């Protein structure tokens, strides 16, 4: 009680020798114990340097935009609530990540380990052998994408070597490296999907918006308090997702056994409002989008449909059904050659039947600015094109830009509606790229960029239907798209009638695509976006005019397509079949039709559905609706 | 979850039996007589000179029939559920369940009541039930990992929990061990323990027998080896955690230097109308050391507010209260080697503030003239290259125009 | 002498309400003073960032070889 500084006083020294001993011992303690405490402080300073059902997130550098895009999607499913997330990044945690990781919601779930997937100890710390899934994502901010891809290939090999029985989810940047990670359960190629989505925007407008709103798990509660009609119907219909259910055990479709696919797709939409886009037979693994009217349903088929709510989670519509209780659809069913392109630029390039020139075009004729023996034309005016042009302002022409041309030149596209393609590169294309595109009809390139008005005027921007901008472009992270946004903005002022399609790194920059600062309506949408952010909506950027019209999409949507694949293993295949990135025989393609005054006798969408599936056997997904909104 | 209900029940069950010990010590009178059970209850007294201490008051505790019945029921339920938890989750091991110090305490508090069933004479026997603290605190520690009901607060509550019991274990221990001598009441013992663990040590109530003195020594040693563990964990969480009025204006820049800041403060605050205003600085970089020294000056400490963030992030815009800001000054960086890149940043920053707070007068400083028409919407725009070269050209017609304009755009009273 | 943890014991509470007040007041001190200390630590942390006949050595970067 003396050395603890208590000092009760019931037993005390009573003579000066014993009193003196206490004094010198208190002094001894005050000069001996601090020496021990100081050494303990040194060792402590120098030393300073759960449950089951977890998934690992192996990245190179973790940023707040990527983390939240994962957490908002991974944890949007009730089945994935007990899961915790292990992050394996070899760099020190970003400060903005620490602030989120100290939030009580994410403190016990997100686990950040600093380490490499190539070290088995770090793999052991992450407990990858027990992990439910591994997400090997790629870094887009890196200046050397080939170096980045080589890292995620090794990381995919390291996890497969350490934990072979762990489903890998790899995000690959360049298509040429995709065949090294073909073993993975679910692979997403950024350049493949981005360019196919941009190309489809030039055929079916806002295909990027249509695909984006389908790969985001939302209940369709956005914009339900909005006074505008276009914000309530478009904010509700955004809750549609692609689900799957066996035919026999599906209350949506089981009553159509022995009936044609077109018969079931219409009546199910007529009755419950679900859109049956495709099926998958039990014999095969291939998924067919719109297999056709000649296809007869069977009790063992897996039916892929688009609906606001899952069949299991739609117990209310069946319960609501019990509260109440045009030709008809039949119950049963230079001249360009057509051929596959000769030189596939990379392994795994799905062979699509495309329109081709009868004779391989020489490398000299693929150039606009310079004239050659066959033609001395120097610009788009001298060529005298019969259709509107498509101008792609890329930096380098590789395998990704090849995936832009194939959808535009596919055999099911109209031959008379073939849009000439002008590649506005700032680097001279390599001969490997030209060997791939020398067979396609009306594909040209010219040196330049979107920041130079002279090159675009020579490209034919006056008579161009679209201008696709994909050019690449910092500590302040959201400033990455600063150059792209402003350069596109300049053309939005110079050419107000031009249709510009752009890709942005961060979806929060979609508001800046076509910025009208002196606009009451556009700035009013900012307040509506704040409410959705307050309501915990991941589709906050939804109500912006450019994104809704299809002018801009962020490739961050491909992040969500990979995380969704943990719960919907068909999502990647379904999206690629729409984009045409994989051509399964007997599977349909995404088309587009325009309703004119000659089709106004069809009053509603349901009546149009009946007309198509009874005559042309087409299944409509959605409507691109345009209004008059004088600014 | 049913498992959470089990843990919560167990925690409630541990705190229940701790209370029922208190109700026993509150309703037990040793002065009336103590004994084993029924047979010969005897009165005991303290003689200070007597070096021999009667252990009968310590060994025997008079326990009521109803109180003993409810105690053993809870104790049996305590053992049944601990055995259930042990048997439910082996985690691939059978051993190492007893070496961890949570099962030995459960034994010492639980088994004697099971034994008291066999011997009715042994029912009025004393058991360290007050130690059911450490199981209850441990049960709360296990539960705190499950749900919130706030990160450092959980450890602070645990430190309070181990402080609350370290008194509780002492008080019941010091009181019972004093049933042989001085017969301390529960409140007096509680006051004794509080002044003991706070190192005050009045000395008005002290142990007078060796068993009571030994417990205090042990209890002090326990505090010196249990509380520092809580403090060390508190230090870790605090270390990891380490990483006004109206009429304010925002100063959105890319990198703030001491030269630019003072040129603003000397001009913005040179007007008497702008004295109550405070300044919010929104720079995405860490504060320059020379800026920190100025911001620690008493004049500028309460006025200048430095927020590290981006104008393109709405949360940083929300922290700066830009919707209530009287003006936003989007200044450009001249030290940057890429002026067009810098201009593109202040164009986006002007768009970001105009999108977030449309009714806020923007004040943009543009470097290159070609980017001036993107920010024409701004209330007041200054082009650096336009003015600099026009002033130099005028110096070639009317000399020292750059001086004439300079002395006109500086707010001074002409006392120099 | 109570808040300084000295506790001589020459003048002590002798009734339970007076004893209870001291116990409460000690508990209050243990939960109020640390708040002041923590704020003092924060301010001290942020704050962390002769004779005649002297000569000045103005350099751009001082190395041990030059010094
Ligand atoms: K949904
Ligand atoms: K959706
Ligand atoms: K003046
Ligand atoms: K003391
Ligand atoms: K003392
Ligand atoms: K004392």
């Amino acid at each position: 009680v003396t050395f603890s500084t208590v000092g009760y006083g019931d037993v005390t020294p009573k003579i000066w020798p014993s009193q003196l001993l206490v004094v010198i011992m208190i002094c001894v303690a005050l000069v001996v114990l601090p020496l021990q405490f100081e050494e303990l402080v040194y060792l402590w300073m120098e030393r300073q340097k759960q449950t089951e059902k977890h998934v690992v997130l192996c990245v190179s550098s973790l940023k707040i935009d990527l983390l939240m895009d994962f957490l908002n999607e991974f944890y949007a499913h009730p089945r994935l609530q007990d899961y915790y997330v292990v992050i394996l990044c070899p760099t020190e945690m970003d400060v903005q990540v620490r602030r989120v990781l100290q939030i009580p919601l994410w403190s016990q779930r997100v686990i950040y380990l600093q380490g490499s997937a190539l070290k088995d100890q770090d793999l052991m710390r992450a407990k990858m052998d027990n992990g439910e899934a591994c997400f090997i994502l790629s870094s887009r901010n890196e200046v050397d994408r080939t170096a980045a891809d080589h890292q995620t290939i090794l990381r995919a090999w390291a996890v497969k070597d350490f934990a072979p029985n762990c489903p890998l989810y790899v995000q690959i940047l360049k298509p040429e490296n995709k065949f090294h990670v073909k073993f993975a359960d679910h692979v997403v190629c950024e350049e493949e999907c981005k360019y196919a989505m941009l190309a489809l925007n030039c055929i079916c407008p806002a295909t990027s918006t249509l695909i984006t709103l389908l790969v985001h798990t939302s209940r369709g509660q956005e914009g339900q308090e909005s006074p505008e009609q276009w914000q309530r119907m478009y904010g509700r219909c955004s809750g549609n997702e692609v689900y799957h259910i066996r035919m026999g055990d599906s209350k949506f479709f089981r009553e159509y056994e022995g009936k044609s696919f077109t018969y079931a797709a219409f009546h199910a939409h007529k009755k419950y409002g679900v859109c049956l886009i495709g099926l998958k037979r039990e014999d095969n693994k291939s998924i067919l989008l719109n297999p056709g009217p000649r296809h007869i349903l069977a009790a063992s088929d897996t039916c892929f449909y688009i609906n606001i709510t899952k069949e299991e989670n739609s117990a209310f519509i069946f319960k609501q059904e019990e509260k109440r209780k045009i030709a008809p659809v039949l119950e049963l069913a230079v001249e360009y050659v057509k051929g596959y392109p000769p030189n596939s630029p990379y392994i795994g390039s799905s062979p699509t039947l495309c329109h081709l020139l009868p004779v391989k075009a020489p490398f000299c004729c693929l150039r606009l600015d310079k004239g050659c023996k066959h033609n001395s034309y120097e610009d788009a005016k001298a060529y005298g094109f019969k259709n509107k042009l498509i101008i792609v302002s890329a930096e380098t022409a590789g395998n990704g830009l090849y995936n832009f041309i194939v959808p535009l030149r596919a055999y099911y596209r109209s031959r008379k509606e073939l849009n000439p393609i002008v590649l506005l590169l700032d680097n001279k294309p390599d001969h490997h790229f030209l060997e791939a595109i020398c067979c396609f009809p009306m594909v040209y390139y010219m040196e330049g960029s979107v920041d130079n008005l002279d090159s675009l005027l020579q490209c034919g921007i006056i008579y161009a239907d679209n201008l696709v901008v994909v050019d690449k472009e910092a500590e302040e992270d959201y400033m990455a798209d600063a150059k792209t946004i402003v350069n596109v903005q300049t053309m939005f002022r110079l050419f107000p009638s031009l249709s510009i399609t752009t890709e942005l790194t961060h979806p929060s920059n979609m508001r800046f695509m076509q910025f009208r600062a002196k606009d009451s309506y556009s700035l009013a949408l900012s307040k509506l976006e704040k409410r959705e952010r307050e309501n915990g909506s991941n589709l906050a950027f939804m109500f912006r005019l450019p994104f809704a019209a299809g002018r801009v999409f962020s490739i961050s949507m491909l992040d969500t397509l990979l995380y969704q694949s943990f719960v919907k293993d068909y999502m990647i295949t379904i999206t690629r079949l729409l984009l045409g990135l994989d051509t399964t025989p007997g599977s349909g393609y995404l088309c587009a039709m325009k309703i004119t005054e000659g089709d106004l006798w069809i009053r509603t969408y349901g009546r149009l559905f009946q007309k198509l599936c009874s005559s042309s056997a087409e299944i409509p997904i959605g409507i691109y609706r345009t209004e008059s909104h004088v600014f | 979850r049913s498992s959470l209900r089990i843990r919560l029940f167990n925690f409630s069950l541990k705190l229940l039996t701790c209370l029922l010990y208190i109700v026993r010590v509150l309703l037990d009178d040793p002065a009336l007589g103590i004994g084993c059970w029924g047979c010969p209850k005897q009165n005991y007294s303290f003689n200070d000179s007597s070096s021999e201490i009667n252990w009968a008051p310590i060994l025997w505790v008079e326990r009521k029939m109803t109180l003993w019945a409810i105690q053993v029921i809870v104790a049996i339920i305590s053992f049944l559920e601990t055995m259930l938890l042990i048997y439910l989750s082996y985690k691939g091991n059978i051993w190492e369940q007893i070496f961890r110090v949570s099962f030995v305490l459960e034994m010492i508090n639980t088994l004697p009541f099971i034994i008291t069933i066999f011997w009715p004479p042994l029912r009025n026997l004393f058991i360290p039930v007050f130690l059911n603290c450490w199981l209850a605190k441990h049960a709360l520690e296990n539960m705190i990992n499950d749900f919130h009901r706030s990160a450092m607060f959980n450890q602070v509550l645990i430190l309070f929990c181990t402080l609350l019991c370290l008194v509780f274990t002492g008080t019941c221990g010091i009181q019972h061990l004093e049933r042989a001598g001085e017969n301390l009441s529960l409140l007096t013992s509680f006051y004794f323990c509080i002044v003991t663990f706070s190192t005050v040590g009045y000395g008005d109530v002290t142990p007078k027998i060796w068993p009571s003195q030994l417990l205090v020594v042990i209890m002090i040693c326990v505090a010196l080896v249990v509380l520092p563990l809580q403090f060390e964990e508190l230090v870790y969480l605090w270390m990891e955690r380490q990483k006004q009025t109206e009429k304010h204006v925002v100063l959105c820049v890319s990198s703030l230097k001491i030269d630019l800041l003072m040129d603003f403060l000397n001009e913005f605050y040179a007007h008497p109308r702008l004295q109550d205003y405070y300044v919010v600085i929104l720079c995405p970089t860490e504060m320059d050391v020379q800026v920190r020294r100025v911001l620690q000056i008493p004049l500028w400490s309460q006025r200048v507010i430095y927020l590290q963030g981006s104008a393109l992030k709405d949360q940083d815009l929300m922290r700066a209260k830009m919707d209530n800001g009287e003006a936003c000054f989007i200044l450009s960086s001249r030290n940057e080697v890429d002026r067009t890149a810098a201009d593109h940043q202040t164009i986006l920053r002007a768009w970001a503030v105009k999108d977030f707070a449309p009714n806020c007068p923007l004040y943009v400083q543009i470097l290159k003239p070609e980017n001036k028409f993107h920010v024409k919407f701004a209330d007041h725009v200054v082009c650096e290259e336009e003015c600099k070269y026009a002033m130099l050209a005028l110096n070639c017609i009317c000399p020292a125009t750059s001086t004439l304009i300079t002395l006109l755009v500086h707010t001074s009273r002409g006392q120099e």
